[PDB]
């Protein structure tokens, strides 16, 4: 019995989008908040960009 | 008359052949249906590597 998986290659695009929220005191500077979001990237933009 | 020498002569068989033979010095190698490794690998997902 094949209890090994199918492998085969894979190509992940896509986009780690990162706002962050940055508060700025008299002294210091601090994160109020680091949204970390990732986004696909288009057909049109795997296809035309960048292949 | 004369001398003859053995093999002249045709023998008859008094004695019984009982055949026994040895069993064959037999090695067993290290047969696995799944080794640690390809159990390892059957996971869709492993933690540690993701």
């Amino acid at each position: 019995e094949n209890i090994a998986p199918y492998k085969f290659k894979a190509t992940m695009y896509y986009k780690d989008v990162t706002v962050s929220q940055v508060w700025f005191g008299h002294r210091y500077s601090q994160f109020m908040g680091i949204f970390e979001d990732r986004a696909p990237v288009p057909f049109e933009e795997v296809i035309d960009k960048i292949n | 008359s004369h001398q003859l020498s053995r093999a002249d002569i045709t023998t008859v068989s008094t004695f019984i052949d009982l055949n026994i033979t040895m069993l064959e010095d037999h090695e067993f190698v290290p047969l696995e249906v799944y080794t640690r490794h390809e159990i390892k690998d059957s996971g869709l997902l492993d933690y540690t590597e993701v």
